[PDB]
């Protein structure tokens, strides 16, 4: 999954996620077309809690179907500021997009952190199955050992995500940050 | 200067993607006229050329749009199971999942809807004809790009696993036995002369085309579902945003389905209840709360959500504040409720 926004001259903004799902999908081209097929079927529940790729769960509601378009987690979002556009922003992730999004969001407006702040800010997310409260590297040892006697089960694990953000300012000029956790991506504008 | 991390800035356009390339092709058609839809098209297609893990025109996704006199909307191009898909396609004889089924086999893949998503919202919102947007992404295909460290880390750690397996993908992406490395060139000729046809004939290339019929013949080969039918019969859907309010800030994402709105949405609803500001980020506090109300999110999740023109999702109870709060009395910022002890919440009270 790949996420990307834009905001032009006018103030106009767009943010896509999209993807194959997994890394390269099913890594099968379509034939002589040189097109990768997605296996975006795994995004269905196969059965009822049993859980796919990115552990989760579902039944009826995300049961496979024939023309059915299965469940996704992708959160291509936009927070407004006073009527104005003022946070484009997205990930990949899978289970993990919502909250990586939610984080931006968080960050943006209870933390008062810009753009770059948030993005280069450590993750956690706990998706309820499996019951553990993932974090990447970057939280104090001694707010992990509060965690942990609070009850919650920390697993440290692989970086979360790739956001793709801008934020207009008050007078309509653009700041942007790309994601540390991916290289070779890029942020510009004119 | 209290800052350690620095936003790149702009005073009139920006495109910010997970590679360089397509984010300079971006910004060059701003610089060239077009408006932030033909621009996030152009970036779409360039990414299916030098983002191949996840750019794509044989995928499908989620696009935003708010233009700059407040209207928002959104447009979903989410792949379509296949006509002939059934609700146990992917259990073995036993009747237990098989995931190979649905990562691996012809029979994982949906009906693309990236082709048509980028052409609706071209269409409707942009400005630019598609020939204009694709042809960054033709050049690239045509005459090739240099593999980055991005690209050869995917290829040898994700793409090892299933490239070599066919025929066509390795002749593509494989190279004296070995993923491409960096430095190397990457042309994809047969992306070009599809991505060429795309723009000179419009997306029914894609649907009902040569494309169209070299993924049905590809999955006809293979034990694969998707006919020229599914492709003929797909539409990408203008949808109405999922949003909501958070301490005055208006937060909007993608309706069914996609999950995302909804959950952000109501988890941001719980966390409103507390005093998020005054505990700080990376405070175990914090941590503890927003932790707790992501475990009833998910768990709802798994209960209530899927593609709403076959099941009816309860988004406005699921979005409802006074529901939020019903949960948020709930979290015990002392103690963790094992997710053993929670349920898909009953939603009959707010709806
Ligand atoms: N297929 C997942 C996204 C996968 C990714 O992040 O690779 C979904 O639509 O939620
Ligand atoms: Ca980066």
């Amino acid at each position: 999954t790949t996420h990307y926004s834009v905001v032009d001259k006018d103030g106009n903004a767009v943010a896509v996620t999209y993807t194959l799902n997994t890394t390269f999908g099913t890594g099968i081209v379509a034939g002589e077309s040189g097109i990768l097929l997605n296996n975006q079927m795994d995004d269905f529940s196969a059965k009822p809690g049993v859980p796919n790729v990115y552990g989760l769960v579902g039944g009826d509601a995300n049961a496979v179907g024939p023309n059915k378009r299965p469940l996704s987690s992708m959160s291509p979002t936009i927070v407004v500021k006073d009527g104005k556009t003022w946070l484009v922003t997205g990930s990949p992730g899978g289970s993990r997009i919502i909250t990586t999004v939610l984080q931006m969001v968080v960050n943006s407006i209870d933390y008062g952190l810009n753009v770059a702040e948030a993005t280069n800010a450590p993750r956690f997310h706990h998706q309820w199955l499996p019951d553990e409260l993932r974090v990447e590297k970057g939280f104090s040892p001694d707010t992990l050992k509060l965690l942990e006697a609070k009850g919650q089960k920390v697993a440290l694990k692989e970086a979360m995500g790739s956001t793709q953000s801008i934020m207009v300012g008050p007078d309509g000029e653009l700041y942007g940050a790309s994601d540390p956790r991916s290289v070779d991506d890029l942020t510009a504008g004119y | 200067e209290e800052d350690v991390f620095h936003p790149v800035r702009a005073k009139q356009g920006m495109v910010a993607s997970v590679d360089a390339t397509a984010t300079q092709v971006g910004v060059d058609i701003l610089k060239e006229g077009g408006n932030a839809v033909d621009a996030a098209v152009a970036v779409g297609y360039a990414l299916a050329v030098t983002h191949p893990q996840a750019g794509n025109l044989g995928g499908g996704g989620f696009m935003l749009i708010r233009s700059k006199n407040g209207n928002t909307t959104a447009i979903d191009f989410r792949e379509m199971a296949p006509a002939k898909a059934t609700r146990d396609m992917f259990l073995d004889d036993q009747g237990n999942p098989d995931s190979k089924k649905s990562l691996t086999s012809h029979l994982a893949s949906g009906t693309p809807g990236t082709v048509a998503g980028f052409s609706l919202a071209l269409d409707k919102y942009g400005t630019m004809p598609l020939n204009k947007v694709v042809q960054p992404a033709f050049k690239l295909a045509r005459d090739g790009f240099i593999v980055n460290d991005a690209l050869a880390d995917d290829l040898k750690t994700y793409g090892s696993e299933v490239l070599p397996n066919h025929e066509n993908s390795k002749a593509i992406f494989w190279k004296e036995g070995e993923p491409l490395k960096k430095g190397d060139t990457l042309v994809q000729a047969n992306l070009a002369k599809s991505l060429e046809m795309i723009a000179e004939n419009g997306p029914d290339e894609f649907y009902k085309g040569t494309i169209a019929e070299q993924i049905a013949q590809e999955m006809q080969k293979n034990g694969g579902l998707i006919t020229k039918e599914d492709l003929a019969a797909y539409k990408a859907v203008e949808r109405t945003p999922i949003s909501g309010d958070y301490r005055g800030y208006q937060v909007y994402s993608m309706p069914p389905p996609s999950s995302g709105g909804i959950h952000i949405v109501q988890i941001l609803n719980i966390l409103e209840n507390f005093d998020m500001k005054k505990y700080g980020f990376g405070s175990a506090d914090a941590m503890q709360i927003m932790a707790e109300a992501e475990k009833y999110a998910y768990a709802d999740r798994s209960e209530y959500l899927g593609d709403p023109d076959f099941v009816k999702v309860p988004w406005q109870a699921l979005t409802n504040k006074a529901y939020a709060k019903s949960i948020a009395d709930q979290i015990d910022i002392n103690k963790a409720k094992p997710s053993s002890e929670i349920r898909p919440g009953k939603l009959a009270p707010y709806e």
